């Protein structure tokens, strides 16, 4: 994927003002806690000039990738080479007869 | 939606055409007149058919429609054309195309005179006032285009083929505007805030050399260039350039005073030199010639005899002699008119003495032939 | 069955040195011979030079990055810098459109307007604005970025209403190579160069000979211990054996220069001598240099030091002897025009400098390669 130029930035939650207001050793553990927890990570991707989820270029592939693959199903492919293969196969016709 | 049957049926009435053909009119004329009414019936078909498919492919709608999904629905419309219409024309063209390469007018003008009377039996109430050679002549022009539209003519294309290539030109068409549906889905990674950034920076920039340094840093240098010599003149490292021997150049003064051309420019008509060469070069041969001629004894020359020879007819000798044992018939031939032919003898010690130098070799005959 | 440097290759070598980039859609027959050849085109370009030859399907191009940047290898169109930021600008407003969209002159216009980040304004009412919108304009359809609807945009120099109808073209994406980190994070354009050599740390040296060799018309001297030129002294056998084999030119030595000499340019090459009149004076100022040994004595440099005064009065010397024959154009104009106009093409060659501090003249050792004058039958004429 680097092409889209991702990149990760951890979000983090100003710690709360009342924690100064000391409590004792029973509440310290949890104090602790959330300043470890509170932490945590986001994702962002370049994708046609906005900067979005994993999420939006997620849907947006499945839809191009749905709607591209029908583009050219099998079948016309080789109809279209024998079309332009016959020509070629008259040209060649044509001059090994001469 | 077009049948895919088409050439199928104008190629079975075209068969049947040929099979009477070949029973040379030994049947009656409303069986003309109905294999003709099949033929060109169907004929004039696929002739609508693929009017119009060219109308089709060549749509402006088409155009317009490339820069949309409708394209999809073009490209299956033109797709289902295709595998109906030209997969057919393919199959069935190059049979078509042989039959009527065997059947010209010479082969026909008896079955449209029978055709002419299956139409005089039908009692027209029309404006029938064009005599029967009217008919005949429509008849003839009728197949006459059938003929080109499938063989074409030794100066136009055919039909067939203008239809053909026409079909493969759009196929080209249409398959490189996927591939370019896909090159403006991928690629969009844009690079807006590089090139302003560029902006910022020329903007910065003093002076024109200052931004050209600068574009030559950012963009790439633009092309090259080089000093024009003739020969690599020189081969030493330690000299500088101005002390060394330079590469002289003749400036052409700007003015008309001296010259200057945009027109075509003249020539000398140089006559007096080309006279001149070529009296030189007639007197030389000429000398050369009596110089030759100097030695003849009898109409030949004999080696043994020649008591002292000039060097170059020994150098010419010497030539004739190599020469001759190349052609097995011994003959030479020299730019005097003289035919020569040259008999060797091989057990002999004998000089041929000149003011440089005594050959000895083995001896010669020199006859010289008739050249009258 | 392997591949060959041979005439093919030699000749897709010099159609991409001499121009920016081959389009398929315009040039097929040279897409075509580049193409064939590209497996050795890679191979030569990536040992010797270390460009980066790009191949893609509508476009085969050679990025050629400099070694130290000249004030020709710039576009030559361009005049001012505010061109290049127009230029810049409306690049910048291209990645906006999509591949064959249409957009009025009007609406780039003002989005050049916009963007354009002087503290000065862009401005449309002036004469000099539009006239540089339009060199922009026109370098950018020079490089098909941009194809015309029917109109006229010449007309937009004297009459600001005018109006046109543009399509942005494919190309547009792929003009302006790509930049090692997030770009924006440099600040000057010589950060650059200091990323596009940090790729090419494995014998930079040969790279950069060759670089300096085949784009600049000559390689200078810089003191008595340049490494280049040390480089190019050892093994100029093998150099001018390779070159030889590998392309049309033929390599030359001096005590204080290096260069690449063409004997039959094609139609597509610059080069020096040309018919613009400025080189005839360059020829004679050679010749008359060369007339003078002790009074030019040349430094140990190979430089030729001259002030401002004294180089006007050698022009004068000039006018006096050979003027008769210069061009109307220098004919009629002062000593100290003449002055400007000779230096900057000697600039544009290389063959000297112009001192940033003193304004003192530095006449390089290229210029006494060549040397010219008049037929001695228009120099009797003078005398008449």
């Amino acid at each position: 994927l680097t092409e889209y130029r991702m990149f990760e930035y951890p979000e983090e939650t100003e710690r709360p003002e009342w924690f100064s207001k000391e409590w004792g050793e029973y509440y310290e553990p949890f104090m602790n806690e959330w300043n470890q927890l509170q932490s945590r990570r986001l994702i962002l991707m370049e994708y046609k000039g906005q900067r979005v989820s994993p999420y939006f270029v997620f849907t947006s592939l499945e839809k191009e990738l749905e709607d591209q693959k029908g583009w050219l199903d099998e079948q016309d492919r080789q109809l279209y080479e024998d079309i332009i293969v016959n020509t070629v196969g008259v040209i060649l016709r044509n001059r090994i007869k001469r | 939606s077009l049948e895919r049957s088409q050439f199928d049926r104008l190629f079975q009435a075209i068969t049947s055409l040929q099979n009477e053909l070949e029973n040379d009119l030994n049947k009656s004329a409303e069986e003309y007149m109905r294999i003709w009414e099949d033929v060109f019936r169907y004929f004039q078909t696929i002739r609508t058919s693929t009017a119009d498919y060219i109308a089709y492919i060549n749509s402006e709608q088409t155009d317009q429609r490339m820069q949309t999904e409708a394209f999809l629905v073009y490209k299956n419309q033109f797709t289902t054309y295709l595998r109906d219409f030209i997969v057919s024309l393919q199959k069935t063209s190059l049979q078509i195309q042989h039959s009527l390469s065997e059947l010209t007018l010479e082969r026909l003008q008896h079955f449209f005179q029978k055709l002419i009377e299956h139409r005089g039996a039908i009692p027209r109430l029309e404006d029938v006032s064009s005599s029967t050679n009217d008919w005949l002549t429509e008849y003839e022009e009728y197949w006459f285009s059938l003929r080109q539209w499938f063989l074409g003519s030794a100066v136009q294309q055919s039909e067939l083929d203008i239809l053909q290539w026409q079909t493969n030109e759009m196929i080209r068409r249409m398959t490189r505007y996927v591939q370019r549906i896909g090159e403006r889905q991928q690629h969009f990674r844009s690079r807006k805030k590089d090139y302003l950034q560029l902006s910022k920076w020329f903007v910065e920039c003093r002076d024109s050399e200052e931004a050209h340094k600068l574009s030559a840093v950012v963009f790439g240098s633009m092309t090259i260039q080089h000093l024009q010599l003739e020969e690599a003149t020189t081969e030493n490292l330690h000299v500088d350039t101005w002390d060394e021997a330079p590469t002289e150049l003749t400036i052409k003064p700007r003015t008309v005073r001296y010259r200057e051309k945009t027109k075509p420019g003249s020539f000398n008509s140089n006559e007096q030199k080309k006279k001149e060469q070529r009296e030189l070069y007639l007197k030389e041969r000429e000398q050369e010639k009596k110089l030759i001629e100097k030695y003849m004894t009898q109409g030949k020359i004999t080696l043994s005899a020649l008591s002292t020879v000039e060097p170059f007819i020994r150098k010419v000798l010497l030539s004739w002699i190599g020469k001759s044992m190349a052609a097995k018939n011994r003959m030479v031939k020299t730019d005097y008119g003289l035919h020569v032919k040259v008999m060797l003898d091989y057990e002999k010690t004998i000089t041929l003495q000149a003011e440089d130098g005594n050959l000895l070799m083995p001896d010669a005959t020199f006859l010289f032939e008739e050249t009258r | 069955q392997t591949q060959l440097f041979d005439e093919k290759a030699i000749q897709g070598m010099d159609i991409l040195f001499h121009h920016y980039w081959i389009l398929r859609a315009e040039q097929p027959e040279w897409y075509q011979l580049i193409r064939e050849r590209e497996k050795v085109l890679r191979r030569y370009l990536d040992e010797k030079f270390g460009l980066r030859l790009i191949v893609h399907q509508h476009f085969i191009k050679l990025e050629k990055i400099p070694v130290e940047p000249e004030g020709w290898m710039g576009i030559q169109d361009f005049q001012e810098p505010m061109d290049y930021a127009i230029f810049c600008c409306a690049l910048a407003f291209l990645e906006g459109k999509a591949v064959d969209e249409q957009f009025l002159l009007s609406e780039l216009c003002q989005e050049i307007q916009a963007d354009y980040p002087g503290d000065f304004p862009l401005d449309w009412t002036l004469y000099t604005h539009r006239k540089s919108l339009i060199r922009a304009v026109k370098v950018l359809m020079e490089f098909q970025l941009i194809r015309t609807i029917d109109g006229d945009i010449g007309r937009f120099d004297q009459n600001e209403e005018q109006e046109v109808l543009y399509e942005a073209s494919t190309y547009s994406r792929y003009f302006m190579r790509t930049y090692p980190d997030d770009f924006s994070s440099y600040q000057h354009w010589s950060e650059l160069l200091k990323e596009d050599w940090k790729l090419n740390q494995e014998d930079e040296r040969r790279k950069r000979v060759y670089r300096k060799l085949f784009f600049s018309p000559g390689l200078h001297r810089l003191d008595q211990q340049d490494p280049d030129f040390l480089y190019i002294r050892n093994y100029r056998n093998r150099l001018a054996e390779d070159i030889e084999k590998h392309s049309e030119y033929k390599l030359h030595v001096y005590k204080n220069t290096a260069f690449l000499s063409i004997a039959e340019p094609r139609q597509y090459q610059q080069v020096f001598p040309n018919s613009k009149a400025s080189t005839d004076i360059i020829l004679q100022l050679s010749k008359y240099i060369h007339g003078e040994p002790e009074r030019f004595k040349a430094n140990e440099n190979g430089e030729i030091l001259m002030t401002e005064g004294e180089f006007e009065q050698v022009v004068d010397d000039l006018r006096q002897q050979f003027g008769t024959g210069w061009a109307k154009y220098f004919r009629d104009m002062s000593t100290k025009g003449i002055r400007t106009e000779l230096l900057r093409a000697m600039k544009d060659w290389m063959m000297a400098e112009v001192d940033s501090e003193t304004s003192l003249i530095r006449i390089k050792s290229l210029t006494g390669v060549m040397t010219g004058e008049y037929p001695s039958d228009f120099q009797t004429g003078g005398t008449e």
